[PDB]
RNA sequence: CUGGUGAUAGCUGGUUGUCCAAGAUAGAAUCUUAGUUCAACUUUAAAUUUGCCCACAGAACCCUCUAAAUCCCCUUGUAAAUUU
RNA sequence: CCGAGCAGUACAUGCUAAGACUUCACCAGUCAAAGCGAACACUCAAUUGAUCCAAUAACUUGACCAACGGAACAAGUU
């Protein structure tokens, strides 16, 4: 019995007639670029993406961020080519390349980078972690304001916190220096929140900092509707992230229902849930910029439960399931003296009635 | 070797012409069967006589009533050579709680709800 | 050939009945009996069966 | 922890790993990924971009190459990325470019084998 | 087998089934391997750690050799360090 | 001779079957199934499960690693645009690595 | 077909699983019979004669 | 498996390769180049 | 001739009242194929919870191609099944 | 109808230990995560032989037991 395929099959196309007139890929290198081609291609069999790839939704994600800024490409490119003709101008470049001595300044490729294409990789890299899914439920955007964001460590250093990088909690024990472009007349809002910090509810987060219709770049005269309080993860339950949000005002807003009293040491009043706070100010508010790191547990943790939030500190465990053993028999044929000792509780010897 | 039948799905698709012909209507199927076995399971295969020891077919000529469900229908296409398969009609409806003891089957497919055992008056 | 199988006036046909398992009939016919319908028996070629 | 995708023993390259250095060099250009095993590019890093392509002389040789590894090297810090694989083929291997890439890299902070599994 | 001695008028054991298998009193025979001391040299050390290995007997080996031996072999034995002592007994069996 | 029996070799655990961490998937004479994601492979090209879940076979593109001779020699020959396909046996695990349990309050 | 394939999924399975646990509680209740104490002395009738 | 609709996916031995010459075509031709310089005869 | 001797015999023949119930054809080793042991099958008792039928899905390339099918298997019909 | 009763490379060809396959029984045979210890489950379709016994301080070794599941040792002829 035969079936018909459902579909075209792999090598249809090729011509058997005329096998000696066709190009072969003569290396290992060529047919791996071909192979990985055709299968990021869905097929109509059973492939491997169907049963591990991860899940998606036919619906595009939906766009919250602020619109693209406008650039002209015509413009762009004739100055684009002159400076690299410029630079080629040079007998000193083509030496040192040639030579294999030349380098590049790393500071001078980030400012650019931050310019042009650093809102696009940060969109990708914050859905890596997962703050698009857990923050707006796979709502994503691009961060076209770029965010500063570091944590003061004594007088002279500074913790900078990028896009997840790890960062202690003693090194946030005090409130950031939050820097970032903005034009004068223009409201924004800052919001810092634990998504994996909470220990009764796993949807639920907790809100570290929350700060409103801060005129421009002066963060100090922003409303303080939220004291800032250092993360708090527990011992033994991973690693945690804590995003900040930069939101942009259109209007001035009222956040009386979101107001907390100063200080708010209890984690029923810190309970907030990005999701629930962005729907109902979506009209006049709308994220610019991104930043998050991840953070462990030391000793700066126990403080926060003991002193500030009066508590006993909880401690987690990574357990693993029991391993699994199949049905004892009654007689184990060919099976090593072991066998017993796999379905035995204790180790101490027992003697019953004797 | 003689094995096990793969009857083609061609076979169960009735022509414009049948349904003229046996009084069916594709746009209305039936709801239940009347299965009843004519042929003896011996001098048959084993996986025959399973089946119809499924379906209650013991004892021919004994009227049993199935769904019209693709689950039972397959069972029924592995044993159509042994078996009547005849739709059940009911044009009283179904049975009531009230004429469980007056219920009776005729040969017609009929289940009638009022067997008083008297000739008709008209 | 053709002819004679279209104008046939006997409703039922090798092909049909063995086809469809009728009475069971493959309990006593063979594999390449489902092809054959019935035109092949053994060597020998039936040229008035259709 | 974390479980890595152990088989794939007869076929080339291999997936027990968390994530992995993927280095696409064309006829004009050269680009660094680094991705999850699943598939997700965590960080890039290409003379495509402005960024990089102002600095540079030529895009296609051994100076692009070691240039785009002490940038990507850079980005990984930042993302958080310190463990990563590379499984390059014997002739990229031994090719100067690529041992320079790797050389940025280890440079820069990043080891280029990942740590093995905690069973128990 | 001896079902009547001859000077007694009860059944005998067997010697051999003494001299190559051990009992555990809850019912199950140990045994050895046959050919863990014979041409160890041909043999991969996979195939010879298995082979130093003490296993156990099937329902049908076991209650062949429970026909073989006395009531005097299927006490319960309180050896002062016992190497086998916590194997006489069950744990977790059910039906 | 010719009296030799047959070594009962084949598939042991079908498509959408439950199977424990070290249970044997196929037995083999040559690579008929190729080890996929969680399948390991022993001496006699014996696939075993290496992750307790569900068995799947799919189909995948087989590239050959650039050591072995006969199958990169292979690919260098065939017509540029055709792609090997072999049958892969994978391992979609079922139950997580573990979980975090609270087990004191200091 | 009155019902398709994916109608009739699952509609029967209640009463299939009822069903069976009636085929459990019956195998799991076999036991010896209760011995009666009245049983064992009705057995001195038969010496019973007249007066 | 032969009765599902992906048989022979796997199949490769048809896309690897297993003298007279036409009217319209030669057949065999050989090229010399004869010189008296060792270079220019490998190089050419 | 008596005794050991009721020698032994994988061989031949025989193997006594009534009634009911379940019940047949995979193999392996053997100085073994007229036998025996084990397994399969069958019987009884007991424990337990799934068993059978089976929707898609799934099971290989070769020496070029090619049959009836089979395994697996949710539903559903049914009441068997495994273990001791 | 063609083979096999080996050979080569190792010297962790070390020690242990979940879960499985199994030549339709048994015997025997095969794969193997993790762990310890080191480095940075060898190739090969078959390439083999049980118990007793003997040798040995010990580790280990011993049959064309080829009638190859092998009786410690016995041919003709009527
Ligand atoms: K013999
Ligand atoms: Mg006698
Ligand atoms: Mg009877
Ligand atoms: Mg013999
Ligand atoms: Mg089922
Ligand atoms: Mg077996
Ligand atoms: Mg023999
Ligand atoms: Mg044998």
């Amino acid at each position: 019995r035969r079936t018909p395929p459902l579909g075209p099959m792999p090598n249809s196309d090729i011509d058997l007639s005329n096998l000696e007139r066709l190009e072969k890929y003569r290396s290992f290198d060529r047919y791996r670029r071909r192979a990985e081609q055709e299968a990021q291609a869905p097929h109509w069999w059973r492939t491997y993406r169907e049963y591990f790839g991860e899940k998606t939704d036919p619906k595009e994600k939906i766009d919250i961020g602020l619109p693209p800024p406008k650039v002209s490409r015509t413009q762009q490119l004739l100055e684009r080519k002159q400076a690299i003709q410029e630079l080629r101008a040079n007998v000193e470049e083509e030496r040192a390349a040639r030579l294999r001595t030349a380098s590049v300044p790393l500071d001078a490729v980030r400012a650019e980078w931050e310019r042009t294409c650093g809102p696009y990789h940060k969109q990708r890299l914050a859905e890596y972690y997962g703050l698009y899914r857990d923050l707006f439920h796979g709502a994503t955007f691009v961060p076209r304001v770029p965010l500063h964001v570091a944590y003061a460590v004594g007088e002279d250093d500074l913790m900078p916190v990028y896009c997840g990088n790890e960062v202690t909690p003693t090194e946030a024990a005090q409130a950031p220096e939050v820097t970032y472009e903005a034009e004068e007349g223009s409201l924004w809002t800052l919001l810092l929140t634990s998504l994996d910090g909470h220990l009764l509810e796993p949807d639920a987060e907790y809100l570290h900092w929350l700060l409103t219709n801060i005129p421009g770049n002066r963060v100090a005269e922003g409303q303080v509707t939220c004291p800032y309080l250092p993360p708090f993860p527990a011992r033994g339950s991973g690693i945690h992230r804590l995003a900040f949000l930069l939101f942009k005002q259109d209007q001035p807003i009222d956040f009386s229902e979101d107001a907390r009293p100063s200080p708010c040491y209890q984690l029923a009043q810190r309970t907030f849930r990005t999701f629930d706070f962005y729907k109902k100010h979506q009209e006049t508010m709308t994220p610019a910029g991104l930043s998050f790191f991840q953070c462990r547990w030391d000793d700066s943790v126990t403080y926060i439960f003991h002193q500030l939030l009066d508590m006993r500190e909880p401690v987690f465990e990574f357990v693993r399931p029991p391993p699994y053993h199949p049905k004892q028999k009654r007689f184990p044929h060919r099976q090593p003296l072991r066998y017993l000792d796999r379905y035995r509780d204790s180790h101490e010897p027992t003697y019953g009635i004797y | 070797k003689f094995t096990r039948s793969r009857i083609p799905e061609k076979v169960f698709q009735a022509s414009p012409e049948d349904h003229e012909k046996y009084g069916g209507d594709p746009q209305n199927p039936h709801k239940l069967h009347i299965v009843t076995r004519i042929k003896s399971t011996r001098r048959r295969p084993y996986w025959e006589k399973d089946i119809i020891k499924m379906l209650g077919l013991e004892k021919a000529h004994t009227p049993q009533v199935h769904k019209n469900i693709p689950s039972v229908n397959a069972k029924l296409k592995v044993v159509k050579h042994l078996i009547r398969i005849k739709p059940l009609k009911l044009p009283q409806g179904l049975p009531a709680e009230e004429n469980m003891s007056n219920t009776c089957l005729k040969s017609t497919g009929e289940l009638v709800v009022q067997w008083h055992l008297k000739p008709v008056e008209q | 050939q053709e002819e004679r199988e279209r104008n046939n006036q006997n409703p039922w046909t090798f092909e049909r009945i063995a086809t469809a398992n009728m009475l069971g009939i493959r309990k006593v016919l063979s594999p390449y009996d489902l092809t054959h319908k019935g035109k092949y028996w053994g060597k020998f070629y039936m040229p008035k069966r259709v | 922890v974390a479980r890595k995708e152990r088989g794939w023993r007869t076929v080339f390259p291999s997936r027990e790993f968390w994530h992995r250095l993927r280095v696409i060099r064309t006829q004009h250009h050269v680009e660094a990924l680094v991705e999850h095993q699943n598939g997700k590019v965590v960080v890039s890093a290409s003379t495509r971009e402005w960024a990089i392509k102002k600095h540079l002389y030529s895009t296609r040789n051994v100076v692009a190459c070691e240039s785009i590894g002490r940038v990507l090297a850079q980005r990984c810090l930042e993302a958080g990325i310190n463990f990563m694989v590379y499984q390059p083929t014997p002739w990229e291997a031994a090719s100067d470019s690529m041992k320079r890439l790797q050389s940025a890299m280890t440079e820069g902070g990043v080891v280029l084998r990942e740590p093995q599994r905690i069973y128990e | 087998l001896t079902y009547f001695s001859a000077r007694k008028g009860k059944r005998k054991t067997v010697k051999a089934v003494i001299d190559r298998f051990l009992r555990l009193h809850c019912g199950l025979w140990v045994r050895r391997k046959a050919g863990y001391k014979k041409k160890l040299w041909k043999k991969t050390p996979a195939r010879k750690k298995r082979l130093r290995e003490f296993v156990f007997c099937n329902k049908t080996q076991s209650k062949l050799l429970d026909k073989m031996t006395t009531s005097f072999w299927k006490r319960r034995n309180w050896y002062v360090d016992d190497p086998y002592q916590k194997y006489h007994d069950r744990t977790n069996l059910k039906v | 001779g010719g009296k030799s029996s047959g070594r009962r070799q084949g598939i042991k655990k079908m498509e959408g079957h439950y199977v424990h961490a070290g249970n044997i998937i196929a037995t083999q004479r040559h690579f008929r199934w190729h080890p996929g994601a969680h399948v390991g492979v022993g001496k006699n090209k014996c696939l075993y499960a290496l992750e307790e879940g569900i068995v799947r076979y799919t189909k995948e593109v087989y590239v050959p690693h650039p050591r072995n001779t006969e199958a990169v020699d292979l690919i260098t020959r065939l017509p540029k645009g055709a792609v090997l396909y072999k049958t892969f046996v994978h391992v979609v695990p079922a139950k997580p690595e573990g979980t975090f349990k609270l087990v004191a309050m200091l | 077909p009155y019902m398709t394939r994916e109608q009739e999924r699952g509609h029967a399975a209640v009463r299939r699983r009822e069903a069976f646990e009636a085929i459990k509680a019956a195998a799991t209740s076999k036991f010896p019979p209760h011995r009666f104490i009245a049983d064992q002395l009705d057995h001195l009738n038969v010496t019973k004669k007249w007066s | 498996y032969k009765t599902k609709p992906t048989h022979g996916i796997g199949k490769y031995k048809h896309l690897i390769k297993a003298n007279l010459g036409t009217d319209y075509e030669y057949g065999v031709l050989n090229i010399h180049l004869t010189a008296y310089d060792m270079t220019l005869a490998e190089s050419y």
